[PDB]
RNA sequence: CAAGCUUGAGUCUCGUAGAGGGGGGUAGAAUUCCAGGUGUAGCGGUGAAAUGCGUAGAGAUCUGGAGGAAUACCGGUGGCGAAGGCGGCCCCCUGGACGAAGACUGACGCUCAGGUGCGAAAGCGUGGGGAGCAAACAGGAUUAGAUACCCUGGUAGUCCACGCCGUAAACGAUGUCGACUUGGAGGUUGUGCCCUUGAGGCGUGGCUUCCGGAGCUAACGCGUUAAGUCGACCGCCUGGGGA
RNA sequence: UUAUUAAAAACACAGCACUGUGCAAACACGAAAGUGGACGUAUACGGUGUGACGCCUGCCCGGUGCCGGAAGGUUAAUUG
């Protein structure tokens, strides 16, 4: 149920820097992690979220 | 790695502030990892032996 | 298809053929067709102007239309036919109010597909517009450089043109010698890249093959004597001597172009 | 007849084109035995980064289920329509009917 | 794979029951109609090593079963190769 | 030989996970190059240097553009694949595996000389492409010498399409298939049960990592994923060189 | 191919490479107009060398040439 559009819960799994966090630091589930990294790259590409901190 | 020095904080304070943020944000170990070239067979290597070593 | 033939002759040997099963088997459209009379390489002063021309098979002048300003009108490819005068393929299509002309055809084309020109044209291979209403980035042939001209760039087997920047009235193109020339955006443009591309796999195999397209021997300069050519005799082999032309002027490096009069479209020389 | 999520961002300058894109592709989608689950304008949204050096891209959300030629048809007019700045075409599971975040925030 | 009205189509032409999935008639028609679906797609895809080595376990199974088949009742094997074109 | 049977082997129904494969598109970061603005004497490199670039304005910084290649974070003794291998995102075509409850066929099975197919990298042929890296090559160093390590460049190549090559420490140095034999801690992926208390507990499959018992082994070690106890078939070995 | 003492290992050749050429093309014949190139458009055309195919094609940019560079030095008519 992880949604691209949900941007406010994607950004608690990203850095300061919008880097992804890894599954060991959130401890979430690897197939939840999985699928919380393609929608972080989705989000990425829709302009929603940004690639890095610079831009 | 932004650090914008907030009012009422010394420069001290704000340059640690900002070496922990850029250490947590891992950029010099990329950087002096990115810097030569390390084939497929010896990342694998490199990380089976990390991965065998974090076992104590 | 590339074919080889096999080695029943040393004449037959080395000749790769190239094969199109779809070229139309018959005669051309007659009411198309020109008298096309040979020259020799020679000028109305009956001087060779052109060395190495000369003989070869008689051939007929396909009228093929390179201004492609028939707008609006549909029109449908009835088949592709051989074009002895140029390296591409052309095809003959039949617009809805009757009128049959020849077009260059575009890689992919066949028969029964149906193209259109006008500013109104959908984007697809065939299909002619101004290239102001062309996608930049686009490959396209058949190129005009003045408005109602006529296409003149991209026209060999295989060849295109991409439209690298658009700005004002003008356009950017990457020619297929990697120049790019600024053309004025209400020039007109064929989508797609000429067909025929495999035309440069082709190898002829034997001399008298050059002799049919027409082309006569090439003796070297240094195989003459002095008074012939600037490369000259000696007793054997012997050159020691900067390469030119039979007329002296030295070859192999020496730019030739000089025309200050177009230098304003050419963004960047081909390199 | 497979389920799609279509989002589109539009040129900001192009913001009142939106709705007759929206008619357009609704139009062409419905035209062809399809149907529109869920159709979302959520406006101007500041870009996280700047596209074709822009900030402020409008952006639509579509939820259809079409054939693959529409699909097609679509993908190749948000190629050719110089006023989308970028668009994206994914494939749903099954129908969904929900309020996005977008939207459902207010 | 094969759509679900497809294989049902074929399981009920060629099966004794709309429930008779298992006998040897339905397995080989479902491979050889499976076979000729994939003939096109490897026609597009002459680089897709992977999907053929499917292909050649379907062709082979196939092949197993038109031999227990012939095997067990030759009847049966001829009119199911004139049904479905076989034989080279 | 004939007729059976369902437990081996398959088919169907519904779902699940996956860098499995082929095709097309696209995104951002970065390197390089081109043009311009600011700006001035250094930059680069090394153990130290020099070759090299730089007052013809380099390096730094800012703006715009071009092109190719690879996809940071996720990412993990994680996943998929017969093996080789597979890593941004999206779409199209497509193979295999697994699980739940049933229905179906009824030994249709295992192995396989010859045969065929796939087969990293390098290499070859044709046509493209070529940013970075970099055999050969050139120069600067080091050295007794230095046809090397180090430095500055740099061609093939690496990239794409189609063919060829058919080899690797192609490794688990462990052929495939099946049965049986105490355990512990994990990972990953289904599924069932219960005021579901909870991100819960208890079962039940698939794959997978580490330790270890009997046993086996020359020992090291393997140890239910055996190198233990067996069965079927195949490949291979017969002292070191020559080879 | 040396008509009439030389037919050859010479010339040509398919193939290869370099180089020029963006179309009013380069180039050639023309005091010029113009014409050829070509009713062609870089998978095209001209020039040069090599000479099917196979395996290949190493080092030298000091000299000469060509290409690029534009700072500086030198330098014509002109100006006075």
């Amino acid at each position: 149920e992880i949604d691209y559009k949900d941007i406010a819960t994607l950004k608690n799994y990203i850095t300061e820097s919008g880097k992804i966090v890894p599954s060991r630091i959130t401890g979430t589930r690897a197939k939840y992690q999985r699928q919380l990294a393609r929608a972080i790259k989705r989000a990425r590409y829709l302009s929603l979220l940004p690639y890095t901190d610079r831009h | 790695p932004v650090i914008k020095v907030r009012e009422n904080e010394p420069f001290d304070v704000a340059l640690r502030r900002f070496k922990r943020s850029c250490e947590k944000a891992g950029v010099l170990a990329e950087v002096r990892r990115r810097e030569f070239y390390e084939k497929p067979t010896t990342e694998r290597k490199r990380a089976k032996a990390s991965a065998v070593k974090r076992h104590a | 298809a590339v074919v080889k033939c096999k080695p029943t002759s040393p004449g037959r040997r080395h000749v790769v053929k190239v094969v199109n099963p779809e070229l139309h088997k018959g005669k051309p459209f007659a009411p198309l067709l020109e008298k096309n009379s040979k020259s020799g390489g020679r000028n109305n002063n009956g001087r060779i102007t052109t060395r190495h021309i000369g003989g070869g098979h008689k051939q007929a002048y396909r009228i093929v239309d390179f201004k492609r300003n028939k707008d609006g009108i549909p029109a449908v490819v009835e088949r592709l036919e051989y074009d002895p005068n140029r390296s591409a393929n052309i095809a003959l299509v039949l617009y809805k109010d009757g009128e049959r002309r020849y077009i260059l055809a575009p890689k992919g084309l066949k028969a029964g597909d149906q193209i259109q020109s006008g500013v109104d044209a959908a984007i697809k291979p065939g299909n002619t517009l101004p290239m102001r209403n062309i996608p930049v980035g686009s490959t396209v042939h058949n190129v005009e450089m003045k408005p109602g001209k006529g296409g003149q760039l991209a026209r060999s087997a295989g060849t295109y043109v991409q439209i690298v920047a658009r700005d004002g009235a003008y356009v950017t193109l990457r020619l297929r010698s990697g120049e790019m020339r600024k053309v004025e955006a209400d020039c007109r443009a064929t989508l797609g890249e000429v067909g025929n591309a495999e035309h440069m796999l082709r190898v002829l195999g034997k001399a008298g093959a050059a002799r049919w397209r027409g082309v006569r021997p090439t003796v070297r300069g240094t195989a003459m004597n002095p008074v012939d050519h600037p490369h000259g005799g000696g007793e054997g082999r012997n050159f020691g001597k900067h390469p030119v032309t039979p007329w002296g002027v030295q070859t192999k490096g020496k730019k030739t172009r000089s025309n200050k009069r177009t230098d304003k479209f050419i963004v960047r020389r081909r390199s | 007849m497979r389920h799609y999520e279509i989002v589109f961002m539009v040129h900001p300058d192009q913001s009142e084109q939106v709705p007759g894109m929206i008619e357009r592709y609704t139009a062409a989608i419905t035209g062809a035995e399809g149907k529109i689950h869920r159709l979302e304008d959520w406006g101007r949204r500041q870009l996280a980064y700047p596209i074709n050096k822009l900030h402020k891209a409008h952006y639509v959300l579509m939820n259809v289920e079409a054939p693959q030629e529409v699909i097609d048809e679509l993908e190749t007019t948000f190629r050719f329509n110089d006023a989308v700045i970028r668009s994206m075409v994914m494939r749903t599971k099954h129908a969904v009917t929900e309020a996005s975040p977008m939207v459902k925030a207010k | 794979s094969l759509s679900t009205e497809a294989t049902a189509k074929i399981v009920s032409e060629f099966g004794r029951d709309a429930n008779d999935t298992g006998s040897t008639e339905v397995q080989v028609a479902l491979l050889t109609a499976q076979i000729n679906h994939l003939q096109g797609h490897f026609a597009e895809h002459k680089k897709d090593h992977h999907s053929r080595r499917g292909l050649l376990r379907m062709v082979s199974q196939r092949r197993k079963l038109l031999d227990y088949l012939k095997r067990k009742d030759v009847a049966r094997y001829t009119q199911l190769i004139e049904r479905l074109g076989l034989r080279r």
